[PDB]
């Protein structure tokens, strides 16, 4: 058969690249850990360097005291018996203060102060991780667009964990951290609101994330189907188009009609995929907020 | 009108079909046979739910809605107002995806690029066919399948999965759902890699395929690569979409029960099951 | 009406000019549209072109500029089927030789892509420091199937994508002694061979050649990943199966 370029035929390795250098802080950077043949059928086989600066420290920890507090609870559940804790794993749950005690952080340990606590290292491990994001960049010279990005997914998480909690008066309103308990709660809230597949902004972030799909699906394709001119490397694709752009842009107007450019077609993506959450974060803070029932609002306003 | 580069492109030759009878362009659109298909079924189907839109009484889009047959009918054909029009309209809709899809291969032989884009479609056409067809003939009744309607397509969806308790539940939905989280976070990343570099700070240099390796490898201390994450992209779109046609194959017929409670496999295996504490103790 | 209405309604309005921005930043190649014979098409369809934006190479290699003043900068040997648009161009001559079709290249810079730190972005491996096979079996030495299932040459080296650690073409040796690079993506790695479906055997000679024997011009690489590409449709008399 005709090779398809999913899997490569042949390795090859050089010495470890340390990267580009530029305005980057070169003392924050590790050595380079080892090199997966595994991962070379699929991407790249080098694994690092890494930048760990102090922002960096700040979120790695932060993220693992959150992980690591979920987990001590976890493990209380359990009565700290092993076989327990396995067979139980995603049925445990750290959930938020109950709503008498709305917005106050005097709620106690077992009563939810735990995720009270647990949201607080979650909270600062994100955010510094996001200007972590901005910085690497700016260090790069490079342009802000993944922090950016980033910030469309972090909308989501802040309103489903902060922003709606804080505007409907309590922390009870908050997501659980667990696997099946917080799964409940998504379908709890779908029905105490009325069945949000009425909610216009649901809808849309669905048309996305489905749209998502369906453009990686053909940028991805489309890509290797013109990898035999060279099409991977977009860069220089962009500064200087090629045979691979050219094939790549007509194939699709030969379809439907119209077309993208290979730094275009890159617009479509971004947006495409930051469309999803950004919705999404407005759907789920007009819910319960201003909107009570999304079947409802949708009897009049549709 | 043509791209200012396309002329040197569209040459004779490339068709499954019909020799050069077909190929050809209506402006923009390759026609080719399957062109020619596609236009068929695509628009008898479109006369048809136009149809359908007077049995119905309306004209509204956010109100026309094709109903399959009902239950009783089973996999026997139904009068056209009964949901006859809707059998007649799937198997419309399967014969213009399949002559797209091969279009789109018939388009590529003659670019001289590789089938990788009608081989995705594929399984999108393969995702509509689990519940159209392949669901609701393991199932025995065509009207288990979805009705053809804006809204009400929804109530479908709502409908079958909560006769399944809360189908968060079912496993291959899960997996599915990680898939589609997961190749959205990639796209938003990928595009915003690309865009970075080519849109540097305001004077600078355009950046290159090592900036982005250096980024991301200073990020999260890897890296993928440009072929890697267009393999990626692929992969992680295909692999929900195969999810979700999986998580749709074993529901209604291997597993008919509250999802929910298929989970007790792991929790009554016997090594942990009788032990108390914890939730299930 | 309430605000929920109001974020809706707002969002559309939002969403139709990120389609148009989006639609119209997409123009930058490609536009204005032409008639078949090079003149601008009368309808441009309803998107204006946007305004240019320049992206500044590194280098030293300058910058560029779209959307710009465009054209193909090459002959292209094809010629009318029929009296009205919208129809196939036969080709005037050998398809191959002539670089249409399938076969068809973009004239690129006559240069090297170069890596973030200004050196060739592709190397023969021999010429690759410290570069090796790391997994999958290794292909040099190993002789070329054409699909005639006939031997075209064999295998001298592996040429490397040094920043991303990737083998980009296969350098084959054919009968004269004269060497040829082959698209990586275009070849198929076998135990006892390497399997070229796109070429047969005699149209090996054919593909084009580069200047410099240790570096290989973006240019060079379109013309010859174009010829191989475009032996799919033209070397279909001489493939077996
Ligand atoms: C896949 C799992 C479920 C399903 C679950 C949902 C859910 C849940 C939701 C939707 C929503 C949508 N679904 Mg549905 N949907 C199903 C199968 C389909 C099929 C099909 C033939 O298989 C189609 C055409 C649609 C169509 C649609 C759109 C009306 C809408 C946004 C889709 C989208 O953006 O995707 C991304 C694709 C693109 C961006 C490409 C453009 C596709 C365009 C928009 C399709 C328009 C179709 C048009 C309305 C009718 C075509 C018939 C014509 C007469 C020819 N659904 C099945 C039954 N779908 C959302 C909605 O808004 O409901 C009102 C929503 O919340
Ligand atoms: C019973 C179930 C309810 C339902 C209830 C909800 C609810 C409730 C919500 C959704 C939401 C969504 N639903 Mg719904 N949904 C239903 C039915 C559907 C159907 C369907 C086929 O029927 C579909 C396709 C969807 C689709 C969707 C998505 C479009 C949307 C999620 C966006 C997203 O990507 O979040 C995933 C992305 C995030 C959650 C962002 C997370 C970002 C943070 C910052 C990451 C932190 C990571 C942390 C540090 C841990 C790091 C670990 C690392 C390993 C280190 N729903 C029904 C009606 N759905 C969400 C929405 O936006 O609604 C508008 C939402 O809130
Ligand atoms: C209350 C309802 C239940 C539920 C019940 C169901 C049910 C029931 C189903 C799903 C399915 C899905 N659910 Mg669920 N789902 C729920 C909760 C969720 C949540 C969430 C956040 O809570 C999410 C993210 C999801 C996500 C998902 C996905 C795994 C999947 C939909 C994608 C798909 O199959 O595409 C497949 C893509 C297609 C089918 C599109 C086919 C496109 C065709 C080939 C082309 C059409 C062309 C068109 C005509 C063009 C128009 C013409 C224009 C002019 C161009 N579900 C809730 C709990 N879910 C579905 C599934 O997996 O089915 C396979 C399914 O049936
Ligand atoms: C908006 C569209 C989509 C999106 C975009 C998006 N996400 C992003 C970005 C962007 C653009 C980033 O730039 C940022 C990033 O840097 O990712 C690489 C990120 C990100 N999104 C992430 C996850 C994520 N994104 C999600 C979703 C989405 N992101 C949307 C679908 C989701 C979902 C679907 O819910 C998740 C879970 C992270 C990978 C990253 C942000 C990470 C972060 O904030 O870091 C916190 C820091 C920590 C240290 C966390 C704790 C880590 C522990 C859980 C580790 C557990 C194991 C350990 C204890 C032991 C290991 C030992 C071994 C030897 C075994
Ligand atoms: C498999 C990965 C993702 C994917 C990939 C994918 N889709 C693709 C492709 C690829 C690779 C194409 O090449 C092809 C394309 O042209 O893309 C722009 C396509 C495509 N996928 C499309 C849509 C689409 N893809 C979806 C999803 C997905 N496709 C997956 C998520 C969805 C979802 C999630 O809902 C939709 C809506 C189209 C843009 C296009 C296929 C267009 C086509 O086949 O045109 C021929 C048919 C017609 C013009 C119309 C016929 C209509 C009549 C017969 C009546 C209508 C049928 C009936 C079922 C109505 C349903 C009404 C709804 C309200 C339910
Ligand atoms: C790097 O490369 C890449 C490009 O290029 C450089 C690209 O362009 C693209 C293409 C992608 C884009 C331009 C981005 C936008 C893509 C989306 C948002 C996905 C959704 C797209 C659509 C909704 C378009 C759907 C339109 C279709 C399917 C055609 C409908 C057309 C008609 C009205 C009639 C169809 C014609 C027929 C019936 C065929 C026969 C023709 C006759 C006239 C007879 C990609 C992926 C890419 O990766
Ligand atoms: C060139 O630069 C680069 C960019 O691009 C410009 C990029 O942006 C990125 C960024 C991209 C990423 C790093 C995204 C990260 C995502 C991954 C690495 C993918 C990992 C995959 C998952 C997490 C999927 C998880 C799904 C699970 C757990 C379920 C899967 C399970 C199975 C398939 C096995 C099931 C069992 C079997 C055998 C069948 C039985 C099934 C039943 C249910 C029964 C990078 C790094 C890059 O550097
Ligand atoms: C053996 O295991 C050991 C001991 C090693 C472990 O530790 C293992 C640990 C576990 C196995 C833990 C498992 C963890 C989970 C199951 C994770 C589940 C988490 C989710 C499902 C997340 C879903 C959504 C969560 C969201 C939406 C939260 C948003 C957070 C907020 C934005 C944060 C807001 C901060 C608050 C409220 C505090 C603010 C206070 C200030 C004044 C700033
Ligand atoms: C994202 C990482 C996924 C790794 C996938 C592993 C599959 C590799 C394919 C193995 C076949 C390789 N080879 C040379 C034998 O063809
Ligand atoms: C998403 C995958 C993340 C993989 C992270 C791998 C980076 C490990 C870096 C280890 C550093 C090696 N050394 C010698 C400094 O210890
Ligand atoms: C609520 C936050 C919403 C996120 C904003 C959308 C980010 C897309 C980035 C596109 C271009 C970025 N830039 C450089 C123009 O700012
Ligand atoms: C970035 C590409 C833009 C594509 C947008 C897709 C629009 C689909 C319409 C979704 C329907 C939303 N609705 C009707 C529930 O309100
Ligand atoms: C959101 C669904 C809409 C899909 C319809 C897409 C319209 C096709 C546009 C092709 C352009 C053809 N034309 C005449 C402008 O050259
Ligand atoms: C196949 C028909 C093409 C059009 C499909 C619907 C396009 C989605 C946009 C609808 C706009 C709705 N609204 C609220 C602006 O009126
Ligand atoms: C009718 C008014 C429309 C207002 C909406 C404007 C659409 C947003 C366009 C995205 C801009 C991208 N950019 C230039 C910031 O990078
Ligand atoms: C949601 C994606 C669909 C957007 C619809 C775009 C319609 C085609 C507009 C581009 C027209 C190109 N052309 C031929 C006029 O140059
Ligand atoms: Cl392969
Ligand atoms: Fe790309």
């Amino acid at each position: 058969a005709e090779y398809q370029n999913i899997f490569t035929q042949v390795q090859v390795r050089g010495p470890a690249d340390l990267g580009m250098t530029e305005d980057v802080n070169l003392a924050n950077r590790s050595g380079v850990g080892p090199f997966s043949t595994l991962l070379g059928w699929f991407g790249n086989a080098q694994l690092g360097p890494i930048y760990l600066g102090s922002l960096g420290v700040l979120s790695l920890f932060s993220g693992l005291m959150w992980f690591f507090t979920i987990g001590i609870w976890f493990w209380y559940q359990a009565g700290w018996n092993p076989a327990v804790f396995l067979r139980d794993l995603f049925f445990f749950s750290l959930e938020p203060p109950a709503p008498e005690y709305g917005l106050s952080f005097a709620a106690p340990l077992k009563e939810g102060g735990l995720w009270l606590i647990a949201s607080f290292f979650m909270f600062v491990a994100v955010w510094s991780w996001w200007g972590r994001t901005y910085l690497r960049a700016q260090a790069l010279g490079m342009g802000k667009h993944t922090a950016w990005a980033f910030l469309s997914a972090i909308w989501l998480w802040m309103v489903l964990g902060f922003i709606r909690p804080i505007l409907m008066g309590s922390w009870s309103e908050a997501v659980p951290y667990g696997i099946f308990s917080h799964l409940d709660w998504t379908n709890n809230f779908s029905l105490v609101h009325g069945n949000l597949f009425y909610n216009p902004f649901h809808g849309l972030s669905i048309a996305f994330l489905y749209g998502s799909a369906l453009l990686f699906a053909m940028h991805g394709a489309t890509i290797l189907a013109v990898s035999r001119f060279g099409g991977e490397r977009e860069l220089e694709q962009i500064a200087d188009r090629g045979t691979a752009a050219e094939r790549a842009a007509l194939f699709w107007r030969w379809t439907m009609g119209f077309n993208a450019t290979m730094e275009g077609i890159h617009r479509w993506a971004i947006w495409m995929a930051v469309l999803v959450t950004l919705t999404g974060g407005i759907g789920i803070l007009l819910s319960g907020t201003v909107v009570d029932n999304w079947y409802v609002w949708g009897q009049n306003h549709g | 009108a043509l791209l200012s580069f396309e002329r040197k492109y569209r040459v004779p030759g490339g068709t499954l079909v019909g020799g050069n009878l077909f190929d050809f362009w209506v402006g923009p659109f390759y026609v080719g046979f399957f062109g020619v298909a596609t236009f068929f079924f695509a628009a008898l189907g479109i006369i048809l739910i136009a149809w359908s839109a007077v049995l119905q009484g309306t004209w509204n889009p956010q109100l026309i809605s094709v109903y399959p047959p009902a239950l009783e009918y089973g996999l026997g054909g139904a009068p056209l107002a009964k949901g006859g029009l809707w059998q007649i309209i799937t198997i419309c809709a399967t014969g213009a995806f399949v002559s797209w899809a091969l279009r789109e291969v018939e388009i590529c032989r003659k670019l001289g690029i590789g089938y990788h884009i009608p081989f995705a479609f594929a399984f999108a056409i393969l995702a509509y066919l689990t519940l159209v067809l392949f669901r609701p003939v393991m199932m025995g009744a065509w009207g288990y399948a979805f009705p053809y309607g804006i809204w009400t397509h929804l109530d479908w969806v709502s409908n079958t999965g909560y006769t399944y308790g809360n189908f968060h539940y079912n496993p291959a939905h899960m997996i599915a759902i990680t898939f589609f989280f997961t190749n959205a976070l990639a796209l938003a990343l990928h595009g915003a890699l690309v865009l970075s570099a080519a849109n540097p700070e305001k004077g600078k240099e355009m950046r290159t395929p090592d900036h982005e390796d250096t980024f991301f490898r200073d990020l999260v201390g890897y890296s993928i690569g440009t072929l890697g994450i267009h393999r990626l992209g692929l992969l992680l779109s295909l692999s929900a979409v195969f999810f979700s046609a999986l998580c749709m194959i074993i529901t209604g017929t291997i597993w008919f029960d509250q999802w929910v409670d298929w989970w007790q496999w792991w929790v009554k295996l016997p090594w942990w099951a009788n032990i108390p504490g914890g939730i299930n103790g | 009406f309430d605000l929920a209405s109001l974020a809706i309604y707002s969002f559309w309005i939002f969403l139709a000019g990120l389609i148009y921005y989006l639609q119209t930043e997409n123009m930058r190649e490609g536009y204005p549209l032409e008639n078949e014979d090079g003149t601008p098409a009368a309808n441009q369809g309803p998107f204006p072109l946007p305004k240019p934006k320049t992206f500044i190479l590194p280098h030293g290699r300058g910058t560029l500029t779209v959307p710009g003043p465009e054209s193909e900068d090459r002959p292209i040997a094809l010629a009318r089927t029929a009296v009205s648009e919208g129809f196939p161009h036969a080709p005037t001559g050998d398809p191959m030789k002539d670089g249409v079709g399938p076969a068809s290249w973009v004239a690129r810079r006559d240069l090297p892509e170069l890596d973030g730190h200004g050196h060739n972005k592709i190397k023969p491996m021999k010429a690759a420091a410290g570069f090796h096979v790391s997994a999958g079996k290794n292909p040099i030495g190993l002789p070329v199937r054409g699909c005639d299932l006939e031997i075209a040459g064999k295998v001298v080296d592996i040429w490397v994508d040094i920043p991303e650690q990737m083998a980009r073409f296969l350098e084959v040796e054919l009968k004269d002694g004269s060497t040829r690079l082959l698209p990586m993506q275009m070849v198929k790695v076998q135990s006892n061979r390497v399997h070229v479906n796109a070429l047969s055997s005699d149209l090996f000679a054919g593909i084009p050649t580069i200047k410099s024997p240790t570096e290989v011009t973006l240019l060079e690489e379109d013309k010859i990943c174009g010829y191989v590409a475009g032996g799919l449709m033209y070397a279909a008399p001489k493939r077996k199966s």
